[PDB]
């Protein structure tokens, strides 16, 4: 009965399609068991969404039905996981386990994602229609299209004040085909405020972008 | 005869209540091997809760497991159990049974909840590239399912993950970008499906 720490590393992974992915898993504790020499380590993939799916087991022995292009590998403490070709399907989170004492513990997993070249989103605005405002409500969305990379920074602006606490963020998993994300903020407000205002702009920084661009609309036009 | 783990369906709770999960077995000699039992929230890694001994019928608990949580048998029906007391929303998980690290059940869905269900309300997002969409506001539990023309139109969507508002409610907008020289030629509809309020919404998305 003993604590053993896994460390995985990266944290998360992108890889240009085709080429070779390495991840690995550091044990506190040696996994090796001088027994019957099997080292108790095994690798998982879980695709968002989805249960967890055994690929390689005793460190290195793949699972029937894992393409061969996954690897294990490693003894002891220091254990590898190899994708010698990445496919857009890969996408996926992987985690090591680890079940050579109790309690049986998984690494923090390394996250992999599919690198492409740099794309801008394209940004659309959406003002709340006029049957959800005869409910006292008023949504406005921002929409990102396929963009990459991940990283993107949506701001709404009520009459040029910048807006903090009323909107959420929602991203949809990697696309299979173009290997982009898309993005929607929406802004939530009261339909009191929303007559209020004249002007509902959305501003989008994005690394596809060489200045941020907005898009906006005047409350009836 | 392959190995089978079946578990019991999507479990819908509100706090400080009681769940008792079922894990069913058969292709096997039930008494050969130890059910583990592991947690997997959201957008989160995996836990390992503990397991019971399916000859003596001793469950032993990893630390954060200990308490609300109990494992127990019906030996004469090949089945191991998962029994949380006095829910919390961080209960809110799948839940695993498995035989160790080699086969694991489907899962169990549990979501705990002061919210009640709900149907959504569906409204339209007005649109040479153009982007519509259907907003799919205020509906609990999840999840709902969107397609846009009967499943005829799947190029060009993207329906988001839900979000938890405030409320308790969810919500979630689909979007689909199609030829702006159509808008004036093919009508979008958006079919809004959310099972739990047996809810079926079909919503034209014109311009305006
Ligand atoms: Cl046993």
């Amino acid at each position: 009965r003993l604590d053993i720490q896994l460390t995985q590393s990266p944290s998360s992974l992108a890889m240009s399609g085709g080429q070779k992915v390495t991840m690995r898993c550091k044990s506190s504790q040696s996994l090796l068991n001088s027994r019957n020499e099997r080292n108790y380590l095994a690798w998982y993939q879980q695709k968002p969404g989805q249960s967890p799916k055994l690929l390689v087991y005793f460190a290195s022995i793949r699972e029937s039905g894992v393409p061969d292009r996954f690897i294990g590998s490693g003894s002891g403490t220091d254990f590898t996981l190899t994708i010698s070709s990445v496919q857009a399907e890969d996408l996926a989170d992987y985690f090591c386990l680890q079940h050579y004492n109790t309690p049986w513990t998984f690494g923090g997993g390394t996250k992999l994602e599919i690198k492409r070249t740099v794309a801008a989103p394209s940004v659309f605005i959406f003002p709340p229609s006029d049957e959800q405002l005869k409910s006292g409500t008023a949504s406005v969305v921002c929409l990102l299209n396929n963009f990459y990379p991940r990283e993107a920074k949506v701001q709404w602006k009520v009459d040029n004040a910048l807006q903090s606490g009323n909107s959420q963020e929602s991203v949809t998993e990697q696309d299979s085909k173009d290997s982009t994300y898309s993005l929607s903020s929406t802004l939530t407000l009261s339909k009191a405020d929303y007559e209020k205002h004249k002007v509902y702009a959305c501003e989008v920084t994005h690394q596809g972008l060489s200045s941020p661009v907005t898009k906006s609309f005047n409350r009836g036009e | 005869l392959q190995i089978q783990l079946v578990q019991s369906g999507p479990e819908l709770k509100k706090p400080g209540e009681t769940v008792k999960i079922s894990c069913k077995a058969s292709g096997y000699t039930f008494t050969d091997y130890s059910v583990h039992w592991v947690k997997q929230v959201p957008g989160k890694g995996l836990k390992w809760m503990g397991w019971i001994n399916t000859e003596t019928g001793e469950p032993t608990y990893a630390d954060d497991f200990k308490g609300r949580f109990a494992f127990s048998l019906e030996s004469s029906a090949s089945t191991a159990y998962l029994e949380i007391h006095n829910l919390k929303n961080e209960d809110t998980a799948t839940y695993f049974c498995a035989l160790g690290w080699l086969h694991w059940g489907l899962g169990t869905t549990l979501t705990v909840s002061s919210a009640s269900t709900k149907g959504p309300s569906v409204f339209p997002l007005a649109p040479g590239t153009a982007a519509l969409g259907c907003l799919v506001k205020d509906y609990f539990p999840e999840p709902v399912t969107v397609s846009w023309n009967s499943g005829a139109l799947t190029s060009g969507v993207h329906t988001f993950p839900a979000v938890l508002q405030s409320s308790g409610l969810y919500s979630l907008s689909s979007v689909v970008t199609v030829p702006s020289s159509s808008l004036g030629t093919q009508t979008y509809i958006c079919n809004v499906n959310h099972k739990p309020s047996n809810t079926k919404v079909d919503k034209r998305v014109e311009p305006k």
